[PDB]
């Protein structure tokens, strides 16, 4: 329980870090104690479904699936810091499924879509997902912490790609 | 680009 609030402190900072500038870079010395904390999955990410976006899409070799997540997730984080920035992108309000960018990386592994579904995007059409009319502007806490959560699991991948992640063996557990 |  200790343990826990002091994650959570730890991500408030650099959610808030993000709020103020969308474009901020973390060192894996600045995720550290993010990374280095021994709590289950559910109480270290919140907002995403880390275990379903792994777990759903182990399939085949570690060494392409978890490249293939790092890709979706790497755009995922793009989407996020997007929604951050002082100046929004014109169209920010939907992502069509049809994208080439989309479709190559976000569309390639299973959940990818309800991630977007965690900024805001919520809407359903056919041709993709957007805001609702009545939605303005994005909940900026929100997007920091799903941007952060999007940021820090594939921190996590990516040691694990390298076989350097502190809980390396444990998370092999799946 | 992300959102055409």
């Amino acid at each position: 329980e200790e343990e826990e609030r002091a994650f959570l402190v730890a991500r408030e900072e650099l959610a808030s870090a993000l709020r103020r500038d969308s474009g901020q870079a973390f060192s894996l010395e600045q995720l550290r104690p993010l990374l280095a904390s021994s709590l289950p999955l559910a109480a270290r990410y919140l907002q995403l479904d880390a275990a379903r976006l792994v777990r759903c899409n182990a399939h085949g070799e570690p060494r392409n699936y978890l490249n293939t997540l790092s890709t979706a997730l790497n755009i995922l984080e793009k989407y996020g810091r997007n929604l951050l920035s002082p100046q929004r992108p014109r169209y920010w309000r939907g992502v069509k499924f049809n994208n080439p960018v989309f479709r190559s990386t976000v569309d390639a592994v299973q959940g990818g879509r309800d991630v977007l579904r965690l900024y805001g995007y919520t809407e359903e059409q056919p041709d993709g997902l957007s805001f609702p009319e009545g939605q303005e502007e994005p909940d900026e806490h929100q997007v920091a912490t799903v941007t952060l959560e999007v940021l820090l699991l594939r921190t996590e991948l990516s040691l694990l790609l390298q076989n350097t992640h502190p809980r390396q063996q444990a998370l092999e557990q799946l | 680009d992300l959102y055409g």
